[PDB]
RNA sequence: AGAGUUAAAUUAUAACUAAGCUGUAAAAAGCCCUAGUUAAAAUAAAAUAACCCACGAAAGUGACUCUAAUAAUCCUGACACACGAUAGCUAGGACCCAAACUGGGAUUAGAUACCCCACUAUGCCUAGCCCUAAACCCAAAUAGUUACAUAACAAAACUA
């Protein structure tokens, strides 16, 4: 409200194409994660159910990142097998 | 060592008369602090002027 | 005699030293269509994909270079005891044998 | 380097839309609640030149929620703007709610020309406590 | 008297450990550009490590500089300062696809 | 330098200026203040437009004044800037430059946290 | 623990503009001293950073700045001493927003509830009480060891 309008989340349309444009900024904010805010900020959430949330988040945040990382890792053992019908 | 510094300094100090000096220099030479980051770890200071 | 330590000691393996970007010398011995199967001598031998280059001049019992990035592939996961084995090592493919 | 979105207020860029600079291009507020949206088209000078509801379109308390009533209002909004001349538009839109994308379509659909959207969407930095959730 | 043991040295083949963008760097909340490269240019975010990629310290203490910047206002908060966007970026996010 | 004022001012002609930062540097000495260096930042259009004094200003000087002065001290000339008419907002810090350079020694690698779960052969 | 400060948001209250605005699974009641926009103090609460794991004895503590400042050459120890989330009580201020209670509106066989709408004690400050929690990591303190060893399950087993 101090700060000078336009400049901030604006993204300005290129060769008129809308729906791309509008794609990108959506792309913008749910990087940054205000849209998670928003929609967690329509109501309210008390401070216990907010760690319990982000514990689970974490907890699961972590086991997906293992998980990646382990099927990227058996990655190249997925090319077909040399020793079949031995 | 540390209190030969001070001595030092004891000298480009501002005291009550340079103030009349120092105010108008201080407007005439403006000095930056802005300063950047290379993915090296080098830096770019401001384009030169 | 020789005793095992001097035979450690003095083994190319030995002198090697860390594996990282090694320059080493390797064999074929197995092919699939594109995946060459390369024992460069080490434990496990790595794989390879035959290069746009001179396809058909790779083939079984051909030598080649490599550019060996790891010794073996390991990596401890979430909840392991043990880490976890590929039986295989990361290698690169330069070119082949070149005389 | 082509289209850098973010347009500075300083001089050094010259681009124009009628011959205006981005300054002086209409900005269409567009609000999109959960159960409403409305499209307001404002001067740079802020003389409103166009108002539509989707109530104000003749849908009805729920019904008036959807994308559907969105571009509805979008066009007719756009209808009475075309009206009094305006053909560009930098439109921002408030709030999340269903018919953000429907509207800003509406506008363009409508035979409004959008060259930028911008979000404002009010983003408490943790000022006033929201209402309880609801179940409970 | 077995001379061709091994010896119980140090590791001499030891890797030199990674270093933060800015490790031995000096962070001050007067320049502005500098803080102005970690944090996302359309939100005013701040960028985690996991983005910027700094050592725990020095993460910290980018942080406390910015939030310093803002309030005595040599740096704005909702907006990456339009001057600065045209600078080397230092983070790993891609927006645009 | 132990201490570190931000002054931003109100955007003048050069003899109002002037004036400012003298009367500034005197009321800090008479605090008891040792007056070290004068940096002016230059006049920037302020990143956001800052109400005080009844005024709501867009542009602004940018002044840093490093110095030396005894703890009791602090509040005293923090007062007298925010009495005063022409300071669009003071501050004092800590100079940057007492606080230590602890060498990173770089990134010490984590390893993955083992011996959480017991040893069961379940399943 | 003090003292000073405010970026986002919100609200008074004006200027325009349109008749609606709000609200749900769907509605109704409710409000049009309404709504969108443009301005704007106070009060309250502190996005991102945090994929961090620091500080405190615990409760607790994450906007900014400065002042004061984190017991013990360090074993255990009470019915003694000093603290102790929320809620609550006493007196005085504060009041954006939230909200037990209550009154409307739906739903329902009923609906003293879940959903909707207002509005209050109350959350906020200063001073004084009250001394309770799933105050739980349900895992006492201080030195140790990984020997011996699987009731079950959970956070593996044990000495002194
Ligand atoms: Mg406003
Ligand atoms: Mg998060
Ligand atoms: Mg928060
Ligand atoms: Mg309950
Ligand atoms: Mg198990
Ligand atoms: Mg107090
Ligand atoms: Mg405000
Ligand atoms: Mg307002
Ligand atoms: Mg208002
Ligand atoms: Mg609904
Ligand atoms: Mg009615
Ligand atoms: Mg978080
Ligand atoms: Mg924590
Ligand atoms: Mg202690
Ligand atoms: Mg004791
Ligand atoms: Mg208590
Ligand atoms: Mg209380
Ligand atoms: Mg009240
Ligand atoms: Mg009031
Ligand atoms: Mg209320
Ligand atoms: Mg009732
Ligand atoms: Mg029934
Ligand atoms: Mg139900
Ligand atoms: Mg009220
Ligand atoms: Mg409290
Ligand atoms: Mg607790
Ligand atoms: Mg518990
Ligand atoms: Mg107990
Ligand atoms: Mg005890
Ligand atoms: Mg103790
Ligand atoms: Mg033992
Ligand atoms: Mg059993
Ligand atoms: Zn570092």
């Amino acid at each position: 409200a101090n700060h000078l309008k336009f400049i901030a989340r604006t993204v300005m349309v290129q060769e008129g194409n809308v729906e791309g444009a509008y794609r990108t900024l959506n792309r913008i904010l749910t990087m940054d994660g205000l849209i998670e805010d928003i929609k967690r900020r329509r109501y309210y959430e008390k401070p216990c159910r907010r760690r319990q949330r982000e514990s689970y988040e974490t907890c699961r945040r972590i086991y997906n990142m293992e998980m990646a990382r382990k099927i990227n890792f058996l990655m190249r053992k997925n090319r077909a097998d040399p020793w079949q019908g031995c | 060592q540390e209190v030969l510094q001070l001595q030092e300094e004891a000298k480009t100090f501002i005291t009550r008369e340079n103030l009349e000096a120092r105010v108008e220099e201080a407007l005439d030479s403006p000095k930056s602090y802005n300063w950047a980051i290379t993915r090296e770890g080098l830096v770019v200071r401001p384009q030169q002027k | 005699v020789e005793s095992f330590a001097s035979m450690l000691r003095h083994s190319p393996l030995t002198q090697m030293g860390p594996a990282k970007n090694k320059l080493v010398i390797g064999q074929i011995f197995h092919i699939v269509e594109d995946d060459l199967y390369i024992d460069f001598g080490g434990k496990f031998h790595c794989v390879c994909k035959r290069p746009e280059v001179d396809g058909e001049k790779y083939q079984k019992g051909t030598r080649v270079r490599l550019r060996l990035l790891d010794l073996e592939l390991t990596s401890r996961f979430l909840g392991a005891t043990t880490d976890t084995t590929i039986l295989e090592a990361d290698a690169v493919l330069l070119g082949l044998q070149e005389s | 380097s082509f289209s850098i979105y973010p347009p500075i207020p300083g001089q050094e860029n010259s681009l124009r839309w009628a011959g205006k600079k981005f300054e002086e291009i209409p900005i269409a507020h567009i609000k999109a609640s959960y159960n409403n949206t409305q499209i307001q088209v404002v001067s740079a000078a802020h003389q409103p030149l166009a108002h539509a509801s989707c109530g104000t379109e003749g849908f009805r308390n729920a019904k008036k929620g959807t994308g559907i009533a969105a571009q509805t209002a979008g066009i007719a909004a756009a209808a009475k703007a075309t009206g009094k001349g305006v053909t560009h538009v930098r439109v921002v839109v408030k709030g999340l709610g269903p018919g953000r994308l429907s509207a800003i379509k509406g506008l363009t659909m409508g035979g409004l020309e959008v060259i930028s959207i911008t979000d404002n969407t009010p983003i408490p930095h943790n000022g006033c406590r929201p209402r309880k959730a609801r179940r409970l | 008297s077995n001379e061709d043991l091994p010896v119980p040295m140090e590791n001499p083949y030891k890797e030199p450990l990674k270093k933060c963008i800015l490790c031995e760097k000096h962070v001050d909340y007067k320049n502005v550009q500098l803080l102005s490269q970690f944090i996302s240019p359309f939100t005013g975010c701040i960028y985690g490590r996991h983005i910027t990629g700094l050592c725990g310290k020095k993460q910290k203490e980018i942080t406390k500089a910015i939030k310093r910047a803002q309030i005595l206002g040599f740096m704005p908060v909702t907006y990456k300062d339009p001057a600065y966007l045209k600078d080397p970026k230092v983070c790993n996010i891609k927006y645009r696809e | 330098p132990r201490y570190e004022l931000a002054l931003i001012l109100k955007a003048m002609q050069r003899p109002e200026t002037a004036a400012a930062l003298k009367r500034t540097l005197e009321a800090l000495m008479d605090r008891g203040a040792v007056v070290r260096n004068l940096e002016n930042l230059g006049e920037r259009m302020l990143p956001y437009k800052i109400s005080a004094h009844n005024q709501r200003h867009s542009r602004g000087g940018y002044f840093l004044v490093d110095f030396y002065a005894p703890a009791t001290t602090v509040e005293s000339m923090m007062e007298h800037l925010s009495r005063d008419i022409d300071v669009i907002r003071p501050n004092i810090v800590k100079h940057p430059l007492t606080q230590e350079v602890k060498e990173c020694e770089g990134i010490v690698p984590v390893p993955l946290e083992e011996k959480l779960y017991s040893t069961k052969k379940r399943k």
